[PDB]
């Protein structure tokens, strides 16, 4: 699309590269609500480092790799639900 | 052996505060970030100081006897440093803001702007000890209604003049004993008044002010007190006047206004001596020599420093940092200059045996990722996330090719092989390896062969095989020379950063993300150890947190790895402000130094009861130095080690004394003294056996030293006849070194490797130079008598 | 400037006159490529 | 690297726990009397056990052998060791410094002059001095490189311990008496200082040597000085 | 409430689920113990994680492994990687890392497929 | 008796030996000062500086 | 004088492991019989061709070793007999028959001559190899032969080779099987009897090469 | 003559041929400029022994680190 | 000026060049330095001149400079007997 | 590394020779090189001087 950027590229594209928003449509979250909570207490990078401020832009290169860390409850807990804990890498 | 000092500082010349001359002209000494600099004007050289403010660091000066520097921070930190030999002094805190100091040139007090007051100080002695509570508070003066903006002292110490963003400039006595001499106030100009001067002969005052405004107060009549006897302006059209200066004993007044602007004059009559312009962004600070010579500028937008000389009107450094950007580095393989690669996306190419910037290059549009040297340190490459890798050479200064793929991709990092053939790439979104041919600028082969994106290259030097590494948990041994194209992959636990290779080819190191470093053998594929790293790097309490200061996995890994040319030790560095260095043999850690204390930085501290952040991208080992430099947010980090205090002998034993030497010396038995020296291995008794020994014995002495202390005695040679001055009696000690012991060190070459970089690029950089230098002399010495020309 | 901002990790900070980024103080012309000459 | 404790006990016994749970690692048992000095290098390759029958074992450590056993001939209160410069000091009984280091076993440095029980030493951190302090009241300052004093500081209390400061500036000594610790600055950063054996040439005296202007005549010279000097004054126009 | 510590591991398609956990010493694979691993003639591949560091670091657990799917000798394998890396996961949460590292450090000494497998698949020539 | 090297600086860890301290005003802090042995410390009231 | 002790309780589990593996877990013993210290390669030029620095337990360490060119002359050289030998149309993938044959032979060449297996095996593989060898030169279409020497992984590959195809040529269908006459022969290239398969192809080649080199 | 500052002596020199030894060079060979530059290049031309020992130096340093 | 174009024609290359640096030689040496200068447009081909026989003269100065192997196998051979 | 532990004084003569002949030839064409670059670069920098 070369000319016709004048009409679509608004606010409910611009914040759909958000943090919270990628989440809650990779599904790792319930909702907004608390994807804002977990990103806040740091649970959650992006390509090896961690991010923090949940107003962060996921570019389209780093949307594959937006991912829990190791060592967190929440990556715990899923692989205690699922019951593959392979606990030799941390978790 | 890992006695690492912090030594220089590159990048960053000047970043905030006011820049100030020595006592003399020789020492021009900067703010830089939190410490400061200096630079030696005349033995050109540089270093910046080992002490560091809690945060961004506003003003400094030293004294007149140039013995004692005081540094200031912008909230009353202040810093008192014995200059002469580099130690932290003393250790105050003002209680408030401070604006501008200055010392008063006798040397016994010094005056401090203390937001709306005056502070009065005398200075503590530097021949005494060390006391405990050595400022004594001389005077408070409270007359103003809004902050001071700047002091200037009298020539004699009996007068200050402050000056203040409230209208009136105000003269203030030393001494209440005398105090009915001049108490005044000139008000006057239109708004703020930024400077105040005495002329020579103090009976004239200057007063300049914000929009232009030069007033001449004198003390003429109409018991008849402080009339304006003449008033100049400057006629800048929205150009307000940013920082000014007067020397008094050359009647010089510099200006520099808030658009890059500095004008200078002549002041009594007021002639425009010179007029130029810095940017498009405002001068901040100035200064004048003793002597009205020289006359230096530093721009705190870009953050660049002017010297100027006017009488003949050319200067002697001119250097530019950045703003926040050092995005990588590499030495040359003759380790005499460093290149910088900026992620504002230009290069610098500095040299380590001076300070300066003698290179940009602006060519990239967007940022730049790594730089790699290849062929002896003269063919460099460049690569950028602009889409494009792209080659240089360091003779002619240019590019010749650019390389890039047909796709408008990025790239991470590069290699390059040592026959400088082939150049590799490696992306972040197309999953690839590209390899260029550096004689036909094309693309080679879209080399494939990862699952995800590669983070970090590396070729050979012995066989010039490939080391590929990627964020799919997998190294990749590549072989791309010769029918095969053969591939091996390895596989490690946790993923993948920061690779890097020993420099005999047989091993490869790499960081992981689990906090580990691994070593990979390559002729094979198992291991040889993992030094586990997770546990000695702290990384800094955000101001944006919920959680611990060490639990949360911040930067708990590291972004870049070097080895060292020896073979053993190894660098790491992350994005925490934790520098760590290791041996590989042992699996320890032999140092972690913190990189940096600014609290302005925030992740820098661990209890701190968006943001710039404190990070390293890139270090690396010298090739001959013994030094290794580190990429910072601030700059370049230069840690340089010496043979020097620490004592760290070889093999002594009773009666092996210096003395033992000097006796064996002057009752000249010449091999017995220098290995006696040399098992001492202390530096001022190396120094002068070497100087004593004369010359018709070279030979003897050559032959039958021993077959252990050889890389020692060729790297002393080198790192001295870098900086010595004797050089035909370093040639004559080389020439007779390896020719007595040539082939050994052949049949042994990697332990030579580091002492054969320095005897090199001894030659290579004042030897050769000197010797082409006597040939065009004997040329057109033969030219100017062979030929006949009379008109 | 506001896009990078917006979508990086660290932060992004940003009469007769003269120039302080060169690519040398000596060469300046002396050093060309003989082919080009 | 701060994770294995040393102990050295009354019998000879040295056991090596590891630290971050307690439980025991491995069990050295070298001495028939009690064991007085323990350390190891930084690179965990060698240690050094030091007791008073007289006897020095290196360990390897990384490997469990021991690869030497050197004998004295002295009882041995106290050790110390300076990691930087692989060197490590004995007290003795016949009241001798014996300085050696742990890679070539030598006993490199031989130090008399006290008078009584030393009770206190310390490696300076860039390894050039020792302090030791003894209880005939003395404060002696040796340099190793020349194996001489440098001053004796006779402090009117015993001096219990003497320590350093990590970053050379700080002596912290402890005496007999007086509930607090003193501290001395020294004088040794801020100027070079002589090397001249008291009791009761001049480059090599005061630890430095300036490089002389020239060997003889027929030997070259540079410009005394910078080297941007030449290139500036050949390209200035 | 014990401590306990879940490892996996996998040759070509046989799986090994190690739950290690501190006991007295027994070692159990589907119930059987570890002296009973059925081919008979590999049974010192399956000791040998348990010999190159000596039983005394075994004394403190015991180890119940289930093991389902794959073949005989890639059954075996499993149980040797998932007793190897269960080990040192116990090891690294439970006791020190010294000992941790100083486990790892002997079996990527003795071969590192005792812990990793190389579970990426062919080259296309 | 005299040293060339070391020269002493401050008594640590010592806030009293059994002489009285005494006290005063230096206009705002209250200062209390106190005998050590040989030398002689000076405390601040508000903080216990010294 | 010196002495280390390291665990103090009698480390017994709750399992009942054997007393040959306990005692194995000091010393790795092939297939817990046979020390791979003492073995030496008494000639040269075969050393870092075959290998036997690493103590295994059994021959089926099953790592990559194929994927290099010369990254097939470090899995040992027992691992690398038992391979070579599994190899015929009645069998391919059957390496635990193999392996249970090359034990059974490593033990009766015990319980005959006692020096060590490996040892004899090792120093059977340096007497079985081919020292130099001829090719068939082009020349146009003439059979003339030429004389050229050998690598020592070449020679390292023959002799396995050599020793397998003797035993299956000796129990082919005769009386014996596979296992005893490896033992035979392979005890016959040790000593160097010119009886055996394996030396008496060595002299014929090295015999065709020394003629008309 | 003595051998000091000779990189500053050599500068000085070609700094003086190259700023103005053109007229060096056109009424060369007058007796007086002649006779000057005579000697100094009499004492000039020992100053080739570092020139054969650098040129000894480099090639064998590149040898013995090479090849 | 015309046997100068031949120079300048065979100064670039590395068989055909010590011959144009010694006839350049001989015409420098033989005649007049201002005759050489105002001849008209005789810059112009000795600024191509120059710089590649200033190639040469590096290239040349570094055989030669490799050439002391040769002084390193006699001090070599001096010294095994 | 052969070349070095031959022994044959009539080698070692003929290297010599060889040695020294070479280098007179080398130095000689570099002296003709030197030259002529040198007064050339003087005949620019006079026309340049002259009417740049």
């Amino acid at each position: 699309k070369i000319s016709d950027l004048e009409n679509k590229v608004t606010v409910s594209a611009i914040c759909r590269r958000r943090l919270p928003v990628i989440m809650h449509r990779l599904k790792m979250a319930e909702t907004i609500q608390d994807a804002v909570k977990f990103i806040e207490q740091g649970h959650v990078r992006v390509g090896p480092n961690l991010i923090n401020d949940p107003a962060y832009l996921v570019t389209r290169n780093m949307e594959d790799y937006v991912t829990w860390v190791d060592n967190s409850k929440i990556k715990k807990t899923l692989l205690r639900y699922r019951n593959q804990i392979d606990d030799f890498d941390f978790s | 052996k890992s006695d690492f000092k912090f030594s220089n500082l590159l990048g960053t010349v000047y970043r905030q505060g006011n820049i100030t001359f020595s006592d003399d002209g020789k020492q021009l000494l900067s703010p830089v970030g939190n410490r400061v600099s200096v630079f030696d004007l005349i033995n050109n050289k540089s270093f910046t100081f080992e002490y560091e403010h809690r945060k961004n660091i506003a003003a400094i000066d030293l004294n007149k006897q140039g013995t004692l520097l005081i540094s200031i921070d912008e909230d009353g930190r202040a810093i008192l440093v014995n200059f002469k030999a580099r130690n932290v002094l003393h250790h105050f805190n003002f209680k408030e803001k401070c604006s501008a100091v200055k010392f008063s040139p006798d040397g016994r007090l010094f005056a401090l702007a203390s937001g709306r007051f005056l502070q009065i100080w005398k200075t503590p002695d530097v021949n005494k000890d060390r006391q405990f509570a050595p400022f004594v508070r001389h005077r408070v003066h409270a007359g103003h209604f809004q902050d001071i903006t700047s002091l200037t002292w009298s020539q004699d110490s009996r007068f200050i003049l402050t000056t203040s963003k409230d209208l009136s400039a105000k003269i203030w006595s030393v001494d209440s004993e005398e105090k009915n001499l001049a108490a005044t106030t000139f008000n006057g100009h239109r708004d703020y008044v930024m400077g105040a001067f005495f002329s020579h002969d103090q009976e004239k005052i200057y007063t300049v002010s914000k929009d232009g405004a030069v007033f001449v107060w004198e003390f003429t009549k109409r018991k008849y007190s402080w009339r304006i006897t003449k008033k100049h302006f400057f006629y800048a059209n929205q150009a307000k006047v940013k920082c000014v200066t007067f020397h008094p004993a050359t009647r010089l007044l510099a200006v520099g206004f808030t658009s890059g602007e500095f004008r200078l004059y002549d002041l009594p009559d007021f002639t425009l001596i010179q007029q130029l312009s810095m940017g498009q962004n405002p001068v901040n600070t100035v200064s004048v020599n003793q002597t009205g010579e020289w006359l230096a500028f530093g721009s705190s937008k870009l953050g660049q420093l002017l010297v100027y000389e006017w009488q003949s009107e050319s200067y002697i450094l001119k250097q530019q940092g950045h703003f926040d950007s050092t995005n990588s580095l590499a030495y040359s393989p003759d380790g005499s200059r460093v290149v910088t690669a900026s992620e504002d996306g230009k290069i610098k190419v500095w040299d380590i045996t001076s300070g300066f910037c003698l290179a940009t290059f602006e060519e990239h549009t967007s940022s730049v990722t790594a730089v790699q040297f290849a062929k002896r340190g003269q063919v460099m490459f460049s690569s950028s996330l602009d889409g494009t890798v792209r080659a240089w050479d360091l003779i002619r200064y240019r590019n010749f090719r650019t390389f890039t793929g047909t796709e408008r991709i990025q790239f991470n990092c590069l290699a390059v092989d040592p026959s400088g053939e082939v150049v590799c790439a490696g992306s972040l979104d197309n999953f690839d390896i590209h390899v260029w041919s550096v004689q036909t600028g094309q693309l080679l082969d879209a080399l494939s062969g990862h699952e995800g994106p590669v983070s970090c290259l590396s070729f050979s030097q012995e066989n010039s095989v490939l080391a590929s590494a990627s964020w799919d948990k997998t190294i990749r041994i590549w072989s791309i020379f010769g029918r095969s194209q053969q591939v091996e992959p390895i596989e490690v636990y946790s993923d993948v950063l920061a690779l890097s290779m020993r420099p005999d080819g047989k091993e490869v190191a790499v960081s992981t993300l689990k906090g580990q470093i691994s070593i990979f053998n390559i002729e094979d594929a198992k291991q040889v150890g993992n030094i586990d790293c997770r546990k000695d790097i702290i990384s800094g309490r955000f101001n944006q947190d919920r959680f611990t200061a060490k639990n949360s996995e911040r930067s708990k890994f590291f972004t870049t790895i070097h080895y060292s040319f020896d073979g053993m030790a190894i660098v790491a560095g992350g994005n925490n402000n934790s520098i760590c260095l290791y041996d590989v043999p042992n699996e320890v850690l032999l140092k972690r130094f913190i990189v940096s204390r600014n609290m302005a930085l925030n992740g820098t501290l661990e209890f701190l009861n968006m943001r710039p952040e404190v990070r390293v991208t890139s270090v690396q080992f010298s090739p001959t130095a013994n030094a290794f430099a580190a990429a910072s947010t601030e700059g370049l980090l230069i840690y340089s080690t010496n043979d020097t205090i620490l004592f760290d002998p070889f093999d002594l034993d009773v009666d092996v004394t210096p003395h033992s030497t000097v006796e064996a010396l002057r009752e000249k038995q010449f091999l017995n003294a220098l290995v006696m020296a040399f098992r001492l291995n202390e530096e001022y008794l190396i120094n002068k056996v070497y100087e004593a020994i004369p010359i018709k014995e070279i030979p003897l002495v050559a032959s039958n030293i021993p077959a252990i202390y050889l890389p020692r005695i060729l790297k002393f040679i080198g790192d001295f006849a870098i900086e010595s001055q004797h050089i035909e009696f370093n040639l004559i000690w080389i020439k007779a070194l390896l020719s007595a012991s040539g082939g050994y060190i052949n049949e042994h070459k990697y332990l030579f490797s580091t002492a054969m970089r320095s005897i090199q690029r001894f030659i290579v950089r004042v030897a050769k130079e000197v010797v082409n230098t006597t040939t065009d002399n004997k040329y057109t010495y033969r030219f100017l008598v062979s030929t006949d020309g009379s008109m | 400037y506001k896009l990078d901002v917006l979508s990086s990790v660290h932060f992004v900070p940003k009469t007769i006159s003269m120039e302080d980024a060169q690519p040398l103080y000596m060469s300046n012309a002396s050093s060309l490529a003989p082919q080009e000459i | 690297c701060g994770n294995f404790g040393f102990i050295g006990s009354s019998n000879g016994s040295i056991t090596i726990y590891n630290m971050q749970s307690g439980i025991l690692r491995k069990k050295y048992k070298l001495h028939k009397r009690a064991v007085t000095g323990i350390s190891l290098d930084g690179m965990n390759r060698k240690m050094v056990s030091c007791g008073l029958d007289g006897i020095v074992g290196f360990y390897d450590f990384n490997k469990s052998t021991l690869l030497g056993k050197l004998k004295l001939d002295a009882p041995i209160t106290a050790m110390v060791y300076h990691r930087s410069s692989d060197l490590f000091a004995l007290a003795l009984d016949d009241l001798s410094i014996v300085v050696i280091d742990a890679v070539t076993q030598r006993v490199v440095r031989q130090l008399w002059g006290h008078s009584n029980r030393i009770t206190a030493f310390d490696f300076s951190p860039e390894g050039r001095w020792i302090v030791s302090a003894s209880l005939d009241s003395t404060i002696r300052t040796w340099d190793l490189p020349t194996g001489g004093c440098i001053d004796g500081i006779i402090v009117d209390n015993v001096a219990t311990n003497v320590k350093f400061s990590p970053n050379g500036d700080l002596l912290a000594t402890t005496h007999v008496t007086g509930n607090g610790i003193c501290i001395w600055t020294n004088r040794a950063q801020f100027k070079t200082v002589s090397t001249r054996t008291i009791d009761e040439l001049n480059d090599i005296d005061f630890n430095t040597y300036t490089s002389l202007e020239q060997i003889d005549k027929e030997l070259l010279t540079l410009s005394i000085g910078p080297r941007s000097k030449m290139n500036t004054l050949l390209h200035l126009d | 409430a014990v401590p306990s510590v879940q490892t996996f591991g996998k040759k070509k398609s046989a799986t090994a689920v190690a739950h290690v956990k501190a006991g007295k010493g027994l070692i159990k694979v589907n119930g059987s113990p570890i002296t009973l691993v059925e081919p008979e003639i590999l049974r010192f591949k399956v000791y040998e994680p348990l010999l190159l560091v000596g039983l005394d670091k075994f004394s403190n657990i015991d180890i119940r492994v289930r093991v389902t799917g794959g073949g005989h000798v890639s059954q075996v394998y499993a149980i040797r990687q998932a007793i190897a890396k269960g080990l040192v996961a116990y090891h690294q949460k439970y006791v020190d890392e010294q000992s941790k590292n100083e486990l790892k450090k002997a079996f990527t000494s003795y071969d590192r497929t005792l812990l990793i497998a190389d579970s990426r698949r062919p080259e296309p020539k | 008796k005299n040293s060339k090297i070391f020269s002493p600086f401050r008594i640590i860890g010592n806030v009293s030996n059994g002489v009285p301290f005494a006290t005063g005003t230096l206009g705002s802090t209250f200062y209390i000062v106190t005998c050590v042995g040989k030398t002689f410390q000076i405390y601040d009231a508000n903080t216990l500086h010294l | 004088d010196f002495e280390v002790v390291e665990e103090f309780t009698p480390v017994v589990l709750a399992t009942p492991i054997p007393e040959e593996v306990q005692q194995a877990q000091t010393e790795i013993k092939l297939f817990n019989k046979w020390s791979f210290e003492e073995v030496e390669v008494k000639d040269a030029s075969l050393v870092d061709y075959v290998q036997v620095r690493q103590p295994i337990f059994v021959a089926h360490t099953a790592g990559r070793y194929a994927n290099k060119r010369f990254r097939k002359a470090q899995c040992p050289i027992i691992e690398r007999l038992t391979n070579s030998l599994m190899m015929n149309g009645r069998n391919n993938g059957k390496k635990l028959k193999a392996v249970r044959i090359i034990k059974h032979t490593l033990d009766i060449i015990n319980v005959l001559t006692d020096q060590n297996p490996i040892q004899v095996v090792v120093d059977a593989i340096t007497n079985t190899g081919p020292r130099e060898d001829t090719t068939r030169v082009g020349g146009g279409g003439a059979a003339r032969r030429q004389a050229v020497d050998v690598s020592p992984l070449r020679r390292v590959n023959q002799a396995i080779a050599l020793l397998t195809i003797g035993a299956r040529e000796a129990a082919f269908r005769n009386i014996k099987t596979i296992a005893e006459t490896l033992a035979e022969e392979l005890i016959n290239a040790a000593k160097g009897s010119s009886t055996s398969y394996a030396i008496k192809k060595k002299d014929e080649l090295e015999r065709v090469a020394k003629s008309n080199r | 003559k003595s051998n000091k500052n000779f990189e500053l002596y050599e500068t000085f020199m070609s700094l003086l041929f190259k700023a103005h030894g053109d007229v060096i060079h056109a009424n060369n060979k007058n007796q007086d400029i002649a006779s000057a530059l005579q000697n100094w290049e009499d004492v000039h031309k020992k100053e080739d022994r570092l020139d054969d020992l650098v040129k000894f130096c480099m090639g064998v340093a590149a040898f013995v680190t090479t090849a | 000026i015309l046997l100068m174009k031949r120079c300048r024609d065979w100064n670039t290359n590395a068989k055909t060049h010590t011959i144009a640096q010694r006839t350049i030689r001989c015409i420098l040496m033989h005649h007049n330095i201002a005759k050489l200068s105002e001849i008209p447009g005789m810059v112009k081909i000795v600024d191509a001149i120059i710089p590649y026989t200033q190639r040469h003269f590096t290239r040349v100065d570094n055989l030669v400079e490799q050439s002391y192997i040769l002084d390193y196998a006699l001090v070599e051979m001096d010294k095994l007997f | 590394k052969e070349l070095v532990s031959q022994k044959n004084e009539e080698l070692k003569l003929q290297i010599n020779r060889v040695k020294t002949e070479l280098r007179s030839a080398l130095k000689s064409t570099e002296d003709d090189l030197g030259f002529n670059v040198q007064g050339l670069k003087f005949v620019k920098q006079q026309w340049n001087l002259r009417h740049n």
